[PDB]
RNA sequence: CGCCUCCUAAAAGGUAACGGAGGCGCCCAAAGGUCCCCUCAGGCGGGACGGAAAUCCGCCGGAGAGCGCAAGGGUAGAAGG
RNA sequence: GGCGACACACGUGCUACAAUGCCCACUACAAAGCGAUGCCACCCGGCAACGGGGAGCUAAUCGCAAAAAGGUGGGCCCAGUUCGGAUUGGGGUCUGCAACCCGACCCCAUGAAGCCGGAAUCGCUAGUAAUCGCGGAUCAGCCAUGCCGCGGUGAAUACG
RNA sequence: GGCGCGUUAACAAAGCGGUUAUGUAGCGGAUUGCAAAUCCGUCUAGUCCGGUUCGACUCCGGAACGCGCCUCCA
C-alpha cells in the first residue's frame, strides 16, 4: 500500500456487552460494542423474543364456550 | 500474511465442507473469495461540498484502506449533475483486508443492522457473487454517533470463483453469512 | 366493549341455525339482522347474508376476523367519494 | 331526434334578479337528473349573476336518448314564491325560459 | 444507536431519556429502572456501562419495542384491511376510524384542509 | 394541561379517576 | 455571391443547372510535444437512498462509442481516456 | 339502517402553544344543589376504571366531598420540551336485550398540528373583566367542551 | 405565390437555455342588510412534427393557422 494515506491497521479487541470478546484487527485496538453474532436474536437460533405469540387471535380467544348447545 | 480468525475458518472449515458439498477434484475448483468492492454512491457531494473527504475519512476507518474517487461518465440534467463530479468513492478490499473487514462486517456490523432479518437470499449475481446494501455506516464498529454527521450507506460487492450461485451461496453460508429465506 | 364477566354476546337464534347446520350438513346462505352479533369459530365457512338496512350481503367468514361482529361487513353508507 | 344528444339552453324571463336564479334552479334540476339518467353533462355556454344564478346557461346532455327525454322541458316555467331578493316578504310571479334543441352536425361544406 | 437501537439524549434524567425510544412512556420509563435498581434521576452523561448494560438488557428483552412494535402494528391494520372490517375500511380511505365526526374536523387524519369551489 | 387524561389536572377535567389521579 | 462535407458525377482526375441536403467566418496554453499506462457504446443479472439514466460488481459485447463543431473519409495493433 | 356521512366552506366553543408555566408529593379556605331499583360512608381485591362486600341517611343528622387556583417542598432548564394531547395500536371497566355502524370511562404504547395567529372581529366599567374549580336539570349510559347555576382569587382604564 | 412577423393559461400580453411574468378575471376568506367598489390570500401555460443540447416555451428546420407588405413593364 502507499505510505502516507492510509490508516495503519493494528491488532484489535472488540468487546460486546453480552461478554464476547472478538480477536480481529481494526484502525482502533478495542471497540466496544452492544449486539454481536453470538447474542442478536436472528443469531442465537430462533430466539423467538416476546413475540412468542401464536398470535394468539382470535379462535385461540376461547374466553367464553359458556353460550349454550 | 496474518491469521484472521475468519480466514482460517475458510480454509479449515469451509474449504473441506464445500469439497465435501459438491465432489471438486482440484484444489482450486472450490470456491474462493476474490475481492470486496466497496461503493459509497454519495452524489450528494456533487456541488452541495466536498463531503467526500469526511465520508472517505469514515470509509478508510472501516476498511483501513484510503478509498478513491469516482467521477460521473456522463452529464445528467435531472441529477443536476455535470460529466465529471466526483459523485462517489469505491475502495477495493483484497487478502488480509478483505477478509478482516467481513469478520467484523458478520461479526458485529449486520447485528447492528436495525431490524436485521437476514440478508436477501436472491441478491446473487447469479453467476457467483453476491451484493448488498447498507442503509448507514455506523453499522460498521469503528464509526460512532459522536463522530458522525450524516447517514451515508453503501453497495458492497463480494466477488467469488463459483460459477453457480448455489456454489456461492454455500460459500457464504459457510462463513457466516445470515440469509433469511 | 360488552364487559368481559358477562357472556361473549350472540343473538342465538343466529347461533342456532349455524350448529344445527353443522349438524345437517351445511353451507346454504344464512339471512340475518344481527349485525350486533360477535362472530364466533362456530360459523367459519358459513356465508351470512347481513342486511345493512336496505339489502342482504353475502359475507364469507374467515379466521383472522373471529372476534368482530358481522354488521362491521355489511357496511350501510355507500360513499364512493367527491368530485 | 329522440336518440341523438340535445342541447338545453336555460335563459331567464320576467324576474330580472330573480329570474336569473330560478334558472339557476331548473339548471340544478337538468343537471341532477341527467346523472339519475346516465346522461353526460358539459357547459358550453354560462353567463352569471353575481347573486348567484345565471341570465342563460347553454349546456348538452350526451346520452344515447338525451332528446326523448328532455324535449318535454321546452317552454316557460313559472315560479311563484317570496324571492330572496324581496325585502317586503311578498310572493313574485317570475319567469325561466327552457330550449331544448337536438345538437345540431358540424357537416364540412366543399363545391360540386 | 445506544439503546435499543436508539441513543438516548444525555445531560437530562434516565426516566426522561427512556421515553424518547419509541415504545416507553413514563411508566415504562419508571419501571425499568425500580425494576433494575437504576436511579431514575442520574444524568446520561454518568452512568457507567453496568447500569448501560444491565438496562438496555432489560428494556430490550421485556418489552417488544421500536421496529418490532412498529412492523407489529402495521400488520395490526393491515389485518382490518385485509378482511373488511369497518375499521380496515376507514384505515384504506384514511378517515376517522374511532367514530368522529367528519362534516367538520378530522384535519389530523385528513391532512391539510383541500379547499375546492362552491 | 387540561386535556392530558394522563394527568392529575386531566382526571380533574374530566372529573374521573385512575392511576394519575387516585381516590 | 468566398470557404468546407456528401450526392448528382456515367467505378482515375475533372464535370453544370435559381439541382438534392448540410455546415464555416471559430476554437485549444492544452484540445500542443514526448514518454508511460489504459479501452468503448450497448444488452442481461446483481446492489441503501438511486429513478429509463449518477456511482459499484459480474457476464456477453470488434467497434455500432469516442475523436470541441457539418459531413465524409479515417481510427482501439488509437487518432479515443 | 340513517339522523353521526366528508372534496369543502361559515358560526359557537374547548384545549393549547408554555417558566407569572408544567409535574409530583404533602397542606389549606367555599357556596349552591342532589340523593331509598337512590347518595354511598368504611373495608378488601384490582396500577386503574371498578368489582365484592358494607355502615349511615326517607336526610342543617348520612353521603355525593376531592373544591380548584391557593400554600409548603422538590423537580424540569428554554428544546415542539416533564410544552401540547390530537391520532392510531393493544389490553380492560360499566350501562343497557343489545355498544359494528355509534357510547362513556380506565391502563399501556403512540406524542400529530400548534412558537400566540392575514384582512378582519367579539366581550367586558367593579367584586366587572380575566382566571379557578363545584352543583343541578335531561338522564340506563353518554358523545356536556352545551345550558342554567354557585362561590374562590381578582385587575386595568374612561381625557373625552 | 414571394418576403417579414407571430402562436404562451380564462382573456390580453411579456422576459428567459435551467428559475410563480404581469394586469383583469376566476376560486377561498374579510367588510357590507345584500351587491358592487375595496382588503387579505390564491390559482390554470407555451400549436403540430423532426432535430440540437446534460437540459428547449426559449435555439435550428419544417407543417398548420393568423397578421403585415409586394405581385410591376407590357
Ligand atoms: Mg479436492
Ligand atoms: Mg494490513
Ligand atoms: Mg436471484
Ligand atoms: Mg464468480
Ligand atoms: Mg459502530
Ligand atoms: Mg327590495
Ligand atoms: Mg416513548
Ligand atoms: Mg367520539
Ligand atoms: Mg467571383
Ligand atoms: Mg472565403
Ligand atoms: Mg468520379
Ligand atoms: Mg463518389
Ligand atoms: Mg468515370
Ligand atoms: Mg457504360
Ligand atoms: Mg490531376
Ligand atoms: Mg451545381
Ligand atoms: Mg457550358
Ligand atoms: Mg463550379
Ligand atoms: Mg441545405
Ligand atoms: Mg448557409
Ligand atoms: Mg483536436
Ligand atoms: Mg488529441
Ligand atoms: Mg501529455
Ligand atoms: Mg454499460
Ligand atoms: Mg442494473
Ligand atoms: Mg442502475
Ligand atoms: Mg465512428
Ligand atoms: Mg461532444
Ligand atoms: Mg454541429
Ligand atoms: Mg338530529
Ligand atoms: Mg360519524
Ligand atoms: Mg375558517
Ligand atoms: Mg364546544
Ligand atoms: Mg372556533
Ligand atoms: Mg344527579
Ligand atoms: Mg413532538
Ligand atoms: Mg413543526
Ligand atoms: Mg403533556
Ligand atoms: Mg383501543
Ligand atoms: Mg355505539
Ligand atoms: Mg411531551
Ligand atoms: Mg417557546
Ligand atoms: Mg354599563
Ligand atoms: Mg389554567
Ligand atoms: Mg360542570
Ligand atoms: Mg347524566
Ligand atoms: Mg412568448
Ligand atoms: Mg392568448
Ligand atoms: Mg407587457
Ligand atoms: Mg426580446
Ligand atoms: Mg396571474
Ligand atoms: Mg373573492
Ligand atoms: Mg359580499
Ligand atoms: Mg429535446
Ligand atoms: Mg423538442
Ligand atoms: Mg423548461
Ligand atoms: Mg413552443
Ligand atoms: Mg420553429
Ligand atoms: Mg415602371
Ligand atoms: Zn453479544
Amino acid at each position: 500500500m502507499k505510505e502516507g494515506i492510509h490508516p495503519k491497521l493494528v491488532p484489535a479487541r472488540i468487546i460486546c456487552g453480552c461478554g464476547n470478546v472478538i480477536e480481529t484487527y481494526s484502525t482502533k485496538p478495542e471497540i466496544y460494542v452492544e449486539v454481536c453474532s453470538k447474542c442478536h436474536p436472528f443469531y442465537t437460533g430462533q430466539q423467538r423474543f416476546v413475540d412468542t405469540e401464536g398470535r394468539v387471535e382470535r379462535f385461540q380467544r376461547r374466553y367464553g364456550d359458556s353460550y349454550r348447545k | 500474511p496474518l491469521d484472521v480468525a475468519l480466514k482460517r475458518k475458510y480454509y479449515e472449515e469451509v474449504r473441506p465442507e464445500l469439497i465435501r458439498r459438491f465432489g471438486y477434484q482440484n484444489v482450486w475448483e472450490v470456491p474462493r473469495l476474490e475481492k470486496v468492492v466497496i461503493n459509497q454512491g454519495l452524489g450528494e457531494a456533487k456541488e452541495d461540498a466536498r463531503i467526500l473527504e469526511k465520508a472517505a475519512q469514515e470509509l478508510a476507518l472501516i476498511t483501513g484502506q484510503k478509498p478513491a474517487v469516482t467521477r460521473a461518465k456522463k452529464s445528467i440534467s435531472n441529477f443536476k449533475l455535470r460529466k465529471g463530479m466526483p459523485i462517489g468513492l469505491r475502495v477495493t478490499l483484497r487478502r488480509d483486508r478483505m477478509w478482516i473487514f467481513l469478520e467484523k462486517l458478520l461479526n458485529v456490523a449486520l447485528p447492528r443492522i436495525r431490524d436485521f432479518r437476514g440478508l436477501n437470499p436472491n441478491s446473487f449475481d447469479g453467476r457467483g457473487n453476491y451484493n448488498l446494501g447498507l442503509r448507514e455506516q455506523l453499522i460498521f464498529p469503528e464509526i460512532t454517533y459522536d463522530m458522525v454527521d450524516a447517514l451515508r450507506g453503501m453497495d458492497i460487492a463480494v466477488v467469488t470463483t463459483a460459477e453457480t450461485d448455489e456454489e456461492a451461496r454455500a460459500l457464504l453460508e459457510l462463513l457466516g453469512f445470515p440469509f433469511r429465506k | 366493549p360488552r364487559s368481559l364477566k358477562k357472556g361473549v354476546f350472540v343473538d342465538d337464534h343466529l347461533l342456532e341455525k349455524v350448529l344445527e347446520l353443522n349438524a345437517k350438513g351445511e353451507k346454504r346462505l344464512i339471512k340475518t339482522w344481527s349485525r350486533r352479533s360477535t362472530i364466533v369459530p362456530e360459523m367459519v365457512g358459513h356465508t351470512i347474508a347481513v342486511y345493512n338496512g336496505k339489502q342482504h350481503v353475502p359475507v364469507y367468514i374467515t379466521e383472522n376476523m373471529v372476534g368482530h361482529k358481522l354488521g362491521e361487513f355489511a357496511p350501510t353508507r355507500t360513499y364512493r367519494g367527491h368530485g | 331526434m329522440d336518440e341523438r344528444d340535445a342541447i338545453v339552453e336555460i335563459r331567464a324571463g320576467t324576474g330580472g334578479e330573480e329570474a336569473a336564479l330560478f334558472a339557476r334552479d331548473l339548471f340544478n334540476m337538468y343537471l341532477r337528473f341527467a346523472e339519475e339518467m346516465g346522461f353526460e353533462t358539459e357547459v358550453l355556454d354560462s353567463h352569471p349573476t353575481d347573486l348567484g344564478g345565471f341570465s342563460k346557461v347553454v349546456f348538452e346532455v350526451r346520452g344515447p336518448g338525451a332528446y326523448g327525454t328532455f324535449k318535454y322541458e321546452s317552454g316557460v316555467h313559472r315560479v311563484q314564491r317570496v324571492p330572496v331578493t324581496e325585502t317586503q316578504g311578498r310572493i313574485h310571479t317570475s319567469t325561466a325560459t327552457v330550449a331544448v334543441l337536438p345538437k345540431a352536425e358540424e357537416e364540412d361544406f366543399a363545391l360540386n | 444507536a445506544r439503546i435499543a437501537g436508539v441513543e438516548i439524549p444525555r445531560n437530562k434524567r434516565v426516566d426522561v431519556a427512556l421515553t424518547y425510544i419509541y415504545g416507553i412512556g413514563k411508566a415504562r420509563a419508571k419501571e425499568a429502572l425500580e425494576k433494575t435498581g437504576i436511579n431514575p434521576a442520574t444524568r446520561v452523561k454518568d452512568l457507567t456501562e453496568a447500569e448501560v448494560v444491565r438496562l438496555r438488557e432489560y428494556v430490550e428483552n421485556t418489552w417488544k419495542l421500536e421496529g418490532e412494535l412498529r412492523a407489529e402494528v402495521a400488520a395490526n391494520i393491515k389485518r382490518l384491511m385485509d378482511i373488511g372490517c369497518y375499521r380496515g375500511l376507514r384505515h384504506r380511505r384514511g378517515l376517522p376510524v374511532r367514530g368522529q365526526r367528519t362534516r367538520t374536523n378530522a384535519r389530523t387524519r385528513k391532512g391539510p384542509r383541500k379547499t375546492v369551489a362552491g | 394541561g387540561k386535556g392530558d387524561r394522563r394527568t392529575r389536572r386531566g382526571k380533574i377535567w374530566r372529573g374521573t379517576y385512575g392511576k394519575y389521579r387516585p381516590r
